[PDB]
């Protein structure tokens, strides 16, 4: 993770890589939203199961 | 598009049975329809579900499973050879042509998407006939071609309410 | 003599209210209730039948000693009719014997090894018992087992695509065994259909249940959890902080073969993975998860190929089949084509020079389809917050939450 | 109250500043001056009556061209970016506190989101009215 570049072996050329800020921003936001929804549903199931005294006796 | 209704009708026909096992033709039709829709897991589990006695009673299921095994390994040329190897009853007759057309379209899409230049032999084996579909490809859709090496170059091919709902949700 | 008096009592008590005494008599038993009742049951309930039929069926199925003579199949048919003519909300007043009857029916079907006839029964049994479609009942774990022992996965999909929100107390009973069995069998069903992003979630929910002792079902929900996490992701996901301490102290040392498999599947070396699979084949075949490890072995190659795309823009096939160890340019070509067909990678094959070129240009965020996706996420989040507010409002008005 | 007439005229926004002061003895940024410890700042807000609101809206009604040609969110981009940055700082402070401010952060985020969706709604309405006539 020190050099942002790509190697082309056909012509043996190291090209520089430019990151599209908008695309990575949108991707990160969507991933965070999906993760948050998953965590929310998980905790809500937990609250459902911790209120009926389910403890595997 | 008409096959979806037949699909779910066969589904609820399968779901319940007088003894849990249905007739051979409905089993074969359901397996063929599963093969057609390119859903391999359900077809494989259905094949595993069939009891051995009824499985060996009819050889039509054997040919259907051979076709499914051929398509599972993603070996395109063998599908066309194994689909017409045996004879098919009228109950499963209109499945083979639709499956072949779907496989041809899938091969065409895969060649156009995952390839920038492919030997004409491999492309012709993928599509089905190394005589006239090459000239059809270069002429009809304008695909570039070059002789000697036999090389083809396929190329890839009600609003305000939502905003006011978002605003109302945010403000509340 | 007394049977007629009891039948008349239930007949005159029903249809006019007085539910408490009614359920009081249903469970009063009567020392086998003179099991020769049978035929008169037919005249006991008509049209909407009655509630006493459930008690008759329960006491018929409760002996557990060859229940209803070799003609049991006929009674089976009657049970089916009951499932199609129960109706009403009154059955919800007796959510203690219905679950037992369903469990006994499924056990009887399993011990006769015909787990397909009863599939349709436990769809209307569930639909006519839960208060709402987001409530977990003890029959869910039973349908998920009936549809798993016999290979039929699609019918259970409508009951696995919903998010459980509340759990029915069933006026007693409902031990954690049903919850664990449901969340384990659902995970196996999702794994069978090659839907790993939800099988991992199901196994994670199964593992983090509170517990104080080692259970037989949590072992084969962490063992498979490791494999599913290794398939979907590149590593074994860390369990959340609220995991029960039993898994982190007793379960882990008991099954250490999969931890070693992950350790090998931490550094990219397929040869060591195959060697460890061969060496520890007895452990992987005693737990019956054979086939789920070959998937990890195959996915190692796909992970290496995907990692190749972060450094290279155009790679020769011969050179490519030297870092992933595929031993042949043709096999590398077929692997790349299969990966492209599934959308896992963005690449193109040039057969003139035998080179794979990586594009990595999935989508620019101006297509209205992405606007539709954002709108769908909006709707899901709004619905989630609405359910949160509805849940909180009940707490705010609770008579317990005013004293503190 | 301290205002800056020249900067208000040049920039276009008012320079209203309301200040109270800490009394002597209580001891517990170069723009504010050199006595920043002795005096502090306060927030400013405004109000107007129902009659005043009606009169102001009816007087400002003779601005229709600018009303439907302003195309906001293209002029206040710097303000919105600053608001989002302050939102991030407030969110970080609230997260540190959790280890209330969360309500204030939620209200600020709601205000910014409402402004953004209002701008989008005005743009959509303009597009519907002007660009969907005569094919």
């Amino acid at each position: 993770g020190l050099i942002s570049a790509r190697v082309d072996s056909h012509s043996k050329i190291l090209y520089a890589r430019d990151v599209d800020q908008r695309s990575t921003t949108f991707e990160k936001s969507l991933l965070m939203g999906k993760e948050f929804q998953r965590r929310a549903k998980a905790m809500m199931l937990r609250a459902a199961v911790l209120r009926n005294q389910i403890h595997v006796k | 598009f008409s096959f979806k209704k037949l699909l779910d009708q066969c589904e609820n026909q399968e779901l319940e049975a007088p003894g849990g096992i249905a007739t051979p033709p409905v089993y074969g039709q359901l397996l063929a329809l599963y093969l057609l829709h390119n859903d391999m897991n359900n077809a494989r589990y259905l094949w595993k579900r069939i009891p051995p006695a009824i499985k060996s009673a009819n050889s039509e299921l054997g040919g259907i499973w051979s076709v499914g095994q051929r398509i599972w390994q993603r070996d395109f040329p063998g599908i066309y050879t194994t689909i017409n190897a045996h004879q098919w009853s009228e109950t499963v007759q209109p499945i083979m042509e639709a499956l072949r057309d779907a496989t041809r379209r899938r091969a065409f899409a895969l060649v156009s998407q995952a390839y920038t230049s492919i030997i004409a032999d491999d492309f012709a084996a993928f599509v089905g006939l190394p005589v006239e579909e090459a000239v059809k490809g270069i002429l009809e859709q304008g695909w570039q071609a070059d002789s000697t090496t036999r090389m083809v170059l396929p190329r890839k091919p009600q609003q305000l309410a939502r905003l006011t709902d978002y605003v109302a949700f945010l403000e509340n | 003599s007394a049977l007629e008096q009891f039948v008349n009592s239930v007949r005159q008590l029903s249809a006019q209210g007085q539910m408490t005494q009614l359920c009081e008599l249903i469970n009063k038993s009567g020392e086998l209730l003179a099991k020769n009742l049978s035929h008169l049951d037919t005249v006991l309930g008509a049209l909407d039948v009655q509630e006493h039929s459930l008690g008759v069926l329960a006491v018929l199925f409760v002996k557990f000693s060859m229940p209803s003579v070799p003609d049991f199949e006929t009674l089976f048919s009657q049970v089916q009719l009951f499932i199609s003519t129960c109706n009403g909300e009154h059955i919800r007043y007796a959510t203690d014997t219905f679950a037992g009857l369903c469990h006994q029916l499924t056990n009887a079907l399993v011990e006769r090894k015909q787990p397909l006839r009863g599939i349709g029964i436990l769809k209307q049994a569930i639909d006519k018992m839960q208060m709402n479609t987001n409530q977990l009942t003890s029959i869910h774990a039973d349908l998920c087992q009936l549809c798993l022992l016999a290979k039929c996965f699609k019918p259970a999909l409508p009951y696995l695509d919903v998010d459980m929100m509340d759990i029915c107390k069933e006026n007693g009973a409902y031990d954690a065994k049903h919850f664990l069995c449901y969340y384990y069998y659902g995970g196996m069903i999702y794994t069978g259909l090659k839907n790993f992003e939800r099988a991992l979630y199901f196994y994670e929910q199964a593992i983090t249940t509170p517990a104080m002792a080692v259970s037989h079902i949590m072992l084969e929900s962490y063992k498979k959890y490791i494999l599913v996490s290794l398939i979907l992701l590149g590593k074994v996901q860390q369990l959340p902080k609220y995991t029960s301490q039993i898994v982190g102290r007793f379960i882990k040392p008991l099954s250490n073969a999969y931890h070693e498999l992950a350790q090998v599947y931490s550094t990219n070396n397929p040869s060591e993975l195959r060697n460890l699979v061969n060496k520890h084949s007895e452990t992987f075949t005693r737990d019956n998860n054979m086939g789920l490890v070959k998937q990890c072995l195959s996915s190692l190659y796909k992970k290496n190929i995907q990692r190749l795309t972060k450094t290279f823009l155009t790679l020769s096939l011969q050179d490519m089949a030297s870092r992933v160890q595929l031993s042949g340019p043709q096999e590398a070509e077929k692997y790349v084509l299969h990966m492209i067909e599934d959308g896992e990678i963005f690449a193109s094959i040039n057969q003139k020079d035998g080179m794979v070129s990586f594009h990595d240009n999935p989508e620019k965020y101006n297509n209205p389809a992405m606007l539709h996706n954002i709108d769908q996420e909006m709707l899901k989040c709004i619905e989630l917050d609405e359910r949160l507010k509805a849940m909180d409002q009940e707490i705010t008005v609770n008579p317990q939450f005013v004293q503190k | 109250v301290v205002i800056d007439p020249t900067r208000t005229i040049s920039a276009g926004k008012v320079n209203l500043g309301a200040f109270r002061t800490y009394p002597k003895g209580y001891k517990p940024i170069e723009d504010f001056g050199v006595h920043c410890k002795q005096y502090y700042a306060l927030e400013v807000s405004y109000f107007k009556s129902s009659l005043d609101r009606k009169l102001l809206e009816l007087l400002w009604n003779k601005y229709w061209v600018n009303t439907l040609s302003s195309s906001s969110l293209l002029t206040n981009a710097d303000y919105t970016t600053g608001q989002v940055f302050d939102l991030s700082e407030k969110l970080e402070q609230s997260e540190a506190q959790l280890g209330d401010k969360l309500a204030k952060a939620t209200r600020d985020s709601c205000k910014t989101t409402i402004e953004a969706i209002h701008g989008l709604m005005s743009q959509v309405i303009k597009d519907k009215l002007f660009n969907q006539i005569n094919i």
